[PDB]
């Protein structure tokens, strides 16, 4: 649209992407609209409510209200730059420094925003999320994640290196630590998983201890429940579909039959 | 071993008989014809379980109590009469494994056997009880003797369906003590291994993850380890 060009800022690019996303989480605080909008023709933008299956679930143990955004048809990414880009309107959106053309109220913090990557970036980069960071009801700064995710034969990892990388990156003195591990027991609805959280990590791979906090995560049908269906839609659409009978007496000799010995007392 | 409901009455057993062998329409009139003329003859005397607003329990009453209506089995009315029938059985058969394994009471249950709501929700709602019937049996293998843990599955089942409709995608969390599941896990290899680093600002994070399969449903990757980091930055306006 105006994204890229000289009237970007000036036909309000950054604000309305905040005021779509803000009907959003006005809205699903009530109706679900069952369809993700298309922002960009190419890309959609989804709210994860409720207790509806959350994507970012599967590496972080948040599990919060969120948008997730991706290409238009599993479920498809967005170049990184893309992302990157779409991370940033909603960072100035957000900006109290940034002037304003059409909102004319106090911006509220959405609920973060995470977009699908394909990598195909130096760091193979899979997510970017962004979080805002709120002193009362007064804003302050947003946090951007990174996610990169790599498959091999091998890996390498160390508890201290990552305890100092965090140090480091972010200046720090003290540093706690939380682990997960997650069970898959049943496979194939039908998926059940046990997830298992404990604080304070003291080891990469730790067996959870037993005082970790922990859930079970849960994601031919008999003959007569069959039958009572095959007749609701008879009567639904006026076509039957009977089952082959189990019975060699017909339905008539079973009835019969059974009035008979109703009558001999 | 689970305890059958064998305590079937005229409606049940005719239900049980009719449903492995009626095979049309025609089958239903003729049926229900030789019941109704029986019963104008006098010649049964058929007991119910109390509490059915089937078409045939009231044909019933009218024929012990005093005369019947001419019903005419015509249009749909004797498909009708077989899914009433049908409805009543199978809700008394859960409630029975419901209440029997102290899983729920029959308050809990009232909105699944309601007798307001039309045939096709009835029906409905009798899919959303096997539908948690299902998931229960999905579970038993792992909460095996684990009353509470049942009972609680149970529970939010319950509350969901009452809310949703049976074809979204959902998952069920189900808080367990791992002494109750210690041994579903401890010597067992996990499908992921998460340490995630923060410090008071615990939104600011570095999380670093195991999995045997990939934790990214979008990525196209065109014995295999899947690693993948989490890091952030702090922005401040």
């Amino acid at each position: 649209g105006p994204l890229g060009s000289m009237w970007e800022r000036l036909n309000c690019a950054a604000e309305d992407f905040y005021s779509r996303l803000l009907q959003k989480f006005n809205e699903e605080k009530k109706g679900i609209r069952k369809d993700p909008f298309l922002y960009e023709a190419d890309v959609q933008v989804q709210l994860i409510s409720k207790g509806q299956p959350n994507p970012l679930k599967n590496i972080l143990n948040e599990n919060d209200i969120v948008f997730i955004v991706e290409k238009v048809p599993g479920p498809l990414a967005l170049p990184v730059g893309k992302a990157r880009q779409l991370i940033g309107l909603y960072t100035m959106a957000h900006n109290p420094n940034m002037t304003h053309l059409k909102i004319n109220l106090p911006v509220t913090a959405l609920p973060p925003l995470w977009v699908r990557c394909d990598s195909s970036d130096p760091e193979g980069t899979c997510w970017l999320g962004a979080e805002l960071i709120t002193t009362n009801n007064s804003i302050t700064g947003i946090v951007l994640y990174v996610v990169s995710c790599k498959a091999d034969k091998n890996y390498s990892v160390n508890l201290e290196n990552l305890k100092n990388l965090h140090k480091k990156r972010h200046h720090l003195s003290t540093v706690t630590s939380k682990g997960f591990a997650q069970y898959e027991l049943f496979k194939s609805q039908t998926a059940i998983a046990l997830d298992i959280s404990w604080s304070p990590v003291d080891e990469i791979l730790q067996i959870p201890p037993l005082s970790s906090t922990a859930t079970l995560n849960i994601k031919h049908l008999y003959r007569e429940l069959k039958f009572l269906l095959v007749l609701a839609d008879g009567l639904r659409t006026g076509v039957t579909e009977w089952l082959e009978p189990l019975e060699a007496k017909s339905a008539v000799e079973l009835v019969q039959e059974f009035l008979n010995d109703l009558n001999k007392l | 071993l689970f305890k059958v409901r064998s305590d079937l009455d005229f409606a049940e057993q005719l239900w049980c008989k009719m449903s492995s062998s009626v095979i049309s329409y025609q089958d239903l009139v003729k049926c229900f014809t030789l019941i109704i003329q029986s019963l104008q003859r006098g010649d049964i005397q058929p007991w119910l379980h109390s509490g059915s607003n089937s078409l045939l329990s009231k044909l019933i009453h009218q024929s012990y109590h005093g005369t019947m209506d001419t019903v005419s089995l015509s249009g749909t009315i004797p498909v009708q009469m077989l899914l009433e029938i049908g409805l009543d059985k199978l809700k008394k058969d859960y409630i029975s494994f419901f209440i029997g394994q102290e899983l729920a009471s029959l308050n809990h249950l009232e909105y699944f056997i309601a007798p307001s709501v039309d045939i096709q929700e009835q029906v409905y709602r009798v899919q959303k009880l096997h539908h948690i019937l299902e998931i229960l049996v999905s579970c038993m293998p792992f909460i095996k003797s684990q009353h509470e843990l049942l009972f609680s599955l149970t529970q939010i089942c319950i509350k969901y369906y009452k809310q949703n409709p049976l074809d979204e995608q959902h998952i069920f969390q189900l808080p367990v003590r791992p002494t109750a599941v210690k041994n579903l896990y401890q010597s067992e290899k996990p499908q992921k291994w998460r340490v995630e680093i923060y410090s008071g600002q615990k939104k600011i994070k570095t999380v670093w993850q195991l999995s045997d399969s990939s934790p990214i449903d979008h990525l196209n990757f065109h014995r295999i380890f899947f690693t993948n980091m989490v890091t952030c930055s702090q922005v401040h306006f």
